[PDB]
């Protein structure tokens, strides 16, 4: 609905949002910031690093994990361009809640603290940016995803 | 049929082009588009004498 | 008739005559630009040509010669009853092995 | 896009109309003219020749040796028909090419190219793509076992 | 041809030019989708889940983005083998125990062969992007 | 002492032995019978071809490469140089391996022995002879 | 489609295949061939003898087995009396693969497996043999049996 | 195009295709004639001598088949330089003096590109044969 | 056969798909393809590049230099519509060049093929032709005073 | 400490200055117009390419030779060992010449001053004075 | 024909050589280069001040030796403007060659000087100078000119 990530809210975040992958190797650049979120939250809330165990984060330059890094990148891209068509958006926000369903151990908390991370590597690396928008709307997203969770 | 008048690449003076469809294929899977092969020929009047300059294309 | 080596293995093939050239100092051999036209529908897609292609006529063999216009050694000769010139058959030949390879029954529309 | 039977008879056809002959003249022109396309587009491989004297083409070494290729690919064509015994030879071949160091599959690609640039210059009605789709056939098993 | 490393530098390009703008990304999706059932429709059937009855419900776009976003991984990691190998591995796992023919993977490369030069519309080269497809299919189905 | 008629001959009769491909392997392998059966110790030369067995695809791919080789020396057979180099060639691809220089004279045997089964004109012995001797001299050392 | 398995191609197959069944004991020289191929399958990839339990491969002289290299044998003549019609053809291919594919077990390296080993006897036992459309062909035929494997 | 080694070669094969087997050779010649003399009925004045206004006389038969000689010369020594020069120096001797326009020798030429194609009926070149041809007809004009 | 405008702006237009990054990963492979392919014909030039580590080259050094020439190359096909520059950058990396012994002539032909080769096989649409008749322009600048 | 987010910052709007051909060298020109102006003591270096007449084609080249430079220690801003290597090449570039270290920081000061000029973001000072620091520290001793 | 002085290069030349000739004193600026280049190759190549004698060049700021540099600069200017047309150009320029094969003592060699200080001067008095494209064009008029001397 309205007034809560409105229509030009998802606007802002999605022409805000395209500025970060400009060139040829934004592969490179979705690896580099997914595995800066991912090891910070790590960091911030240590019983989050052993979840991550079957992607191998111990090597965070490593194979499986880089490869992990464009899996939470490309799901937050495609949410933020899935913005346009909330029934669509709501649907795969809703696979995405399924998913972190099945790995016994993911917490509300652990999403409330990667919204902060986001947050603040966001202020960061763009260089314009709407946080009253952005948080607006990823407060339903990171919402949407978590939702599902036991604890 | 009609005629190219030349502005840039190739120095030639106005003359007839041919654009000559050959074949359609419209796979019934995919029918947003068709795909043409045809000829394309050019009357060149170049060296005092006429001489027919064509090539196979496809599109 | 039969066909075993045509690329879009056609129920009928409709040959259009377009223009006719006669050297006045070589009658006996007129030059034809004709087309070669199929239209092929199958399952996965609709397929239509119009292959421009030269050819020959030979009074002395009543003979048409169609060379090939595609990258096949593909060629389509008409050979004539002699006295008919209203139905001819269409044998498709391999340039090289000279093999016969199809085989249609042309009648004029 | 493989290698048809009718491609095969197709090529030992047409075969008879490019060179072929109780005189290797043709021959020597022929393969000849491939080897100055493939040292044109791939000089690095004109190095390899000095044993058979490609610094002077008009010596008697290079001539029997483009002979010697030519009738090779004879051989290779004539066996067409014959899948067995074109395997043997095929192996045969190739081991005579592993003994010389510095031949690439590269430069096979490139012989490939060549012939098919010269061979419809000799001779109208020579069916390229049959041509082409028996020789990948051909080469990869010669060519395979040599440095990429 | 085969998936080179430089071939695979080419594909890559290529799929930055087609897939990389959101824009038309859920329309591409969507066409590849309508031409892979309109070769197997029997193969809609698997996608009862997700809606494959209406490829235009807002859970089959859902989908179709999910997908392309694991082949973006996929060619985007296609001069990163050990990356590669690890989401190729990931997707062989989501598909095991789902009976699919081979059929079904030529429809799709089908599909995506047509829709591609569609969305290009100019410089684009489909052997290699045949090749760097049946390697990743290959990688896909084990 | 091959002179321009000879080579004519033995070019002309070759070409009908080997130009037509329907019977240039009922040639080779009949050549190869004929010498294997008059002179068995020749075999022990082709065990690397399983000269043994005639019929096998080693040794038929063999005789290939055989009657290749003396179609491109009757065929150069006119051009002095190119010629001397190609025998020189097959000189190298023989001198390695311990031939009885008489076996030469024993192939001629059954190649003279074969011919005319092939051939739709009368054999030209005396050419034949010639020419195959001046190939001979010079693949031996 | 015409090049790989094209017309003349299967022509060939066909001429060549013909030569095995002259007499009127052809179902001996089945089930020998049949016997044969399956045996050495068993022997290559040992995984393979328990999947033919059901036909008793353990006594391979005996009846149900020798019923069954029949049943292999007559499927592969049947396929290639087929090469005229493709549609036909591939009709047939078509139920063979839904046959092996409710045997769980089987798997495409199996039918690698099996197409080498066919090739190596066929060149024996034949004495007019064209590798090159033989292997054209059976790419397609074994690919299309092969086809709805999950292994 | 231009008379190569490649393309002389090509063109060889082929008058040898159509020249060599002396069945239909004098009428293969005397077509030639018919299609000169059609297109520049002048020039039959230039053989008087050897009955230009009846070509089915004997003696225009031995001129045409000397001529169809002359030309199997020239061609079989495409690759032989120095011959090919020695015979075309040798029919520019027997020619000048005679008062030949290139009118007649691009009759001459027409003539031949036209009962060629219908001598093979099948594989031949009208590029080369006109290289070549034109090649010949400059040496034996000077 | 010289490099025309049209080739030139071409060239320019075809340039942003061959590397052309805020990361060197690409230009690092293509470039490095390139001499693989240049040492492989013309082996005696491998020697030359070691204090960059030919030897190893998966060093810093060997990558660091591979981008040098990449952005090399760059400058001097940014600097195509600008000939007074082009002209001195040109005489600035022909004396980078000559400081270099045993750098000649040939070898430069050399890598002008090995381009030539690398170049297609990374984008489509690329003006081969165009190239060639561009690179010869820029190289027989570098390459003059050197030695054949 | 030039960090992920900073080389990431400072390698998209290093794009934004130098990636479009059309204000690259005005880009360049304007730097060292502003550096010239701001630094006059710094002219007699560069002598050997007219920095007294920046207009000339000595100069622009050598602008053009400057921001490549740039352009490569900026993309190798991610790759540790191949930016160490660059640095250090960059280093003998410069060692030669009797170069006030303190310079650099005034280069910087031009860059900073120039570049928001062709940035239609805003210019991330941090981001780009502890980048440019990191190189500058690499090519000084 | 193509590649060299192509359509482009053409094009490029005019449009550059259109810089110069801005305002209504042209007649000034063509007398002032045409006397700049002559006297020059004059200088350069000593024995072709005699030529100009009867244009009387040791008085270069007199009458008719400005009305002569008029004529050489409006010749250029008329060959320049004609690049559209090779036909026409081809045509023009041969009456040039015909001019000057009339004038004995004049050489190929003053041609090639008069190319060297001709492009020397354009890099100078033109702010924008594509030398390939005009050196290019230049190569094939100045060569057509010269095409018909003696010497
Ligand atoms: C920033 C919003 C987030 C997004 C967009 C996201 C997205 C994803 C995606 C796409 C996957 C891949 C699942 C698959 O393909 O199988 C995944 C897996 C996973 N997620 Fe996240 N996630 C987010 C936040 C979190 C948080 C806060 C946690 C708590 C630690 C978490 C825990 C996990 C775990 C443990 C996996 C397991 C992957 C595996 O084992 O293969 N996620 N997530
Ligand atoms: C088109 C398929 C080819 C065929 C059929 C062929 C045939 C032959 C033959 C018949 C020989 C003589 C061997 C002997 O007399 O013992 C030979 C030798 C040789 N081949 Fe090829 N060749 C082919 C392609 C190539 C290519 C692409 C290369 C790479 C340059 C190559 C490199 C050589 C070399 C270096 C020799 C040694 C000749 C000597 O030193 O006397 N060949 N080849
Ligand atoms: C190489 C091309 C393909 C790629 C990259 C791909 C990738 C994917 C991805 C990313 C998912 C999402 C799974 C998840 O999020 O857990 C998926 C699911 C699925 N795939 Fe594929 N796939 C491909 C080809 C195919 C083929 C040809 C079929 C056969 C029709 C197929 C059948 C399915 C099915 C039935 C699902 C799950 C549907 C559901 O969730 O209800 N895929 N695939
Ligand atoms: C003038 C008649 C002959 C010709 C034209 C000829 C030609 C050839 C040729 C082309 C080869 C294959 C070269 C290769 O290995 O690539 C060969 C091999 C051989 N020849 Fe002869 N040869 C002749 C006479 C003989 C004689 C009289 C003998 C003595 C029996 C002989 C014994 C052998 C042997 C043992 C081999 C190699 C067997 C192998 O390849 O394993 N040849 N010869
Ligand atoms: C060479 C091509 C093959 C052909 C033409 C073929 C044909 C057949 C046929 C006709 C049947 C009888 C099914 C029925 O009537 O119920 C059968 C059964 C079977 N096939 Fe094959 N097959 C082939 C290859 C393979 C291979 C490679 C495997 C891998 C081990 C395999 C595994 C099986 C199994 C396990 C059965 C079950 C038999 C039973 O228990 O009754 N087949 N096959
Ligand atoms: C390249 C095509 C031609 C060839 C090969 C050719 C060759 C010859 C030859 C072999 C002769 C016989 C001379 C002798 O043995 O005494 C001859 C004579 C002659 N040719 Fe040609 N010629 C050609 C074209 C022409 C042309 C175009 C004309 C002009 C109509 C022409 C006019 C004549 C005449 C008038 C004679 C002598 C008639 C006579 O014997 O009384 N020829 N030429
Ligand atoms: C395609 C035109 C070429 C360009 C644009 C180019 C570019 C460059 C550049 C930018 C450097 C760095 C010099 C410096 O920064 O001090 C360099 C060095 C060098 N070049 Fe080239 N290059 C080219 C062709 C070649 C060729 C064909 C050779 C012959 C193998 C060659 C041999 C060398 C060598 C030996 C060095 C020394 C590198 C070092 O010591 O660090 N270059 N080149
Ligand atoms: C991190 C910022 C800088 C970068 C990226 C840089 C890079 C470069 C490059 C690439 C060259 C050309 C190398 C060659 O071909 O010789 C160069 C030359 C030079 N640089 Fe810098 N430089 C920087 C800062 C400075 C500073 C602060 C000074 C002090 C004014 C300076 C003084 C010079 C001089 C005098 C030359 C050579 C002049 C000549 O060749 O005639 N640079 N620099
Ligand atoms: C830059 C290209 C040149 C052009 C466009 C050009 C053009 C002309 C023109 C239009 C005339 C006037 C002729 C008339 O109207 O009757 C002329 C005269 C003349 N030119 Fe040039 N010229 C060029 C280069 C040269 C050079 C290199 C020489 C060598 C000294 C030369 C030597 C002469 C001489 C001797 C005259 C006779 C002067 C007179 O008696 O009026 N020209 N030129
Ligand atoms: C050609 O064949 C199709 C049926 O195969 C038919 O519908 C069509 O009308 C035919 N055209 C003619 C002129 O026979
Ligand atoms: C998140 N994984
Ligand atoms: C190959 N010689
Ligand atoms: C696919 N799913
Ligand atoms: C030889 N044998
Ligand atoms: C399966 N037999
Ligand atoms: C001609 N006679
Ligand atoms: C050169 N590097
Ligand atoms: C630095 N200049
Ligand atoms: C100059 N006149
Ligand atoms: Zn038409």
């Amino acid at each position: 609905h309205q007034f809560c990530c409105s229509a030009e809210d998802r606007n802002i975040v999605q022409k805000q949002w395209s500025v970060l992958w400009g060139d040829t190797e934004s592969s490179k650049v979705k690896i580099a910031f997914g595995r800066l979120i991912l090891t910070k939250l790590a960091k911030e809330i240590p019983e989050v690093k052993e979840l991550f165990n079957k992607v191998d984060i111990d090597n965070p330059e490593g194979g499986p994990f880089s490869a992990h890094c464009l899996r939470i990148l490309n799901a937050l891209d495609m949410s933020i361009n899935l913005m346009d068509d909330p029934e669509a958006l709501d649907s795969a926000l809703d696979h995405l809640a399924d998913q972190h369903h099945d790995r016994p151990g993911v917490k509300k908390a652990h999403f409330k603290k990667i919204a902060e991370i986001l947050h603040t590597g966001l202020q960061q690396v763009l260089d314009d940016y709407n946080a009253l928008s952005w948080k607006s709307c990823f407060k339903g997203i990171l919402g949407k995803i978590a939702s599902k969770l036991q604890g | 049929s009609g005629t190219s008048h030349w502005h840039d690449c190739l120095l030639r003076s106005d003359h007839v082009t041919r654009v000559v469809i050959k074949g359609t294929i419209r796979r019934n899977y995919f029918k947003s588009r068709i795909w043409v092969r045809a000829q394309i020929e050019s009357d060149l009047i170049h060296d005092g004498k006429k001489e027919l300059s064509d090539f196979d294309s496809k599109g | 008739v039969f066909d075993h080596c045509t690329k879009r293995r056609p129920e009928n093939i409709t040959l259009s005559v377009e223009s006719i050239s006669v050297a006045a100092f070589f009658p006996g051999f007129p030059k034809l630009h004709v087309h070669v036209n199929i239209h092929k529908e199958t399952d996965e897609d609709e397929v239509e040509v119009s292959l421009p292609s030269d050819a020959i006529y030979s009074f002395a063999e009543d003979k048409l010669i169609v060379y090939p216009s595609e990258d096949d050694g593909l060629g389509l000769v008409g050979q004539f009853d002699g006295y008919n010139f209203d139905r001819f058959v269409g044998d498709i030949i391999h340039e090289a092995s000279k093999e016969h390879c199809a085989r249609f029954i042309f009648h004029r529309k | 896009d493989c290698c048809s039977a009718e491609d095969r008879r197709e090529i030992q056809h047409i075969w008879d109309t490019v060179w072929s002959s109780s005189f290797t003249d043709r021959k020597v022109a022929i393969a000849g003219a491939v080897f100055k396309d493939l040292f044109h587009h791939y000089p690095s491989a004109k190095g390899l020749f000095e044993r058979v004297k490609v610094a002077e083409p008009d010596s008697g070494e290079y001539h029997s040796h483009l002979v010697r290729v030519a009738n090779g690919l004879d051989l290779l064509i004539n066996l067409f028909q014959d899948t067995q015994v074109l395997d043997k030879q095929l192996a045969h071949l190739a081991e005579q090419h592993i003994l010389r160091k510095g031949v690439t599959q590269q430069f096979f690609k490139g012989i490939g190219e060549s012939f098919a640039r010269v061979f419809p210059q000799v001779s109208s009605c020579f069916n390229l793509e049959a041509w082409n789709r028996c020789f990948h056939t051909l080469a990869d098993r010669i060519s395979r076992d040599l440095p990429h | 041809s085969e998936c080179d490393v430089l071939t695979r530098l080419k594909v890559k390009a290529q799929w930055r030019r087609a897939y990389s703008h959101g824009h038309n990304r859920e329309d591409f999706a969507q066409a590849i989708w309508r031409a892979l059932f309109a070769q197997v429709p029997d193969s809609r059937t698997l996608f009862k889940r997700v809606h494959g009855h209406d490829t235009t419900s807002p859970e089959f776009q859902a989908h179709a983005l999910r997908v392309l976003a694991g082949f973006d991984i996929a060619i985007s990691t296609l001069d990163q083998p050990d990356a590669l190998k690890a989401e190729l591995d990931h997707l062989e796992k989501q598909h095991e125990g789902r009976h699919i023919p081979d059929n079904y993977f030529d429809a799709f490369k089908t599909a995506l062969l047509h829709v591609l030069p569609a969305q290009l519309g100019r410089c684009w080269d489909k052997d290699a992007w045949s090749a760097c497809f049946d390697h990743i299919a290959h990688g896909i189905k084990g | 002492d091959c002179s321009i008629l000879e080579l004519l001959k033995v070019k002309n009769q070759w070409r009908e032995a080997f130009g037509e491909g329907h019977h240039r392997v009922q040639f080779g392998l009949e050549l190869w019978k004929r010498f294997f059966d008059t002179h068995p110790e020749v075999k022990g030369l082709f065990k690397g071809v399983n000269g043994d067995n005639i019929y096998s695809p080693e040794f038929a791919a063999h005789a290939e490469r055989v009657l290749s080789g003396l179609d491109m020396t009757i065929g150069l057979l006119d051009d002095t140089n190119a010629f001397k180099a190609q025998v020189t060639h097959l000189h190298s691809q023989h001198v390695e391996r311990s031939i009885n220089p008489e076996f030469y004279e024993h192939f001629l045997g059954a190649l003279l022995h074969v011919l005319p089964k092939y051939l739709g004109t009368k054999l030209d012995q005396d050419a034949w002879t010639k020419c195959f001797h001046t190939i001979a001299d010079g693949i031996k050392g």
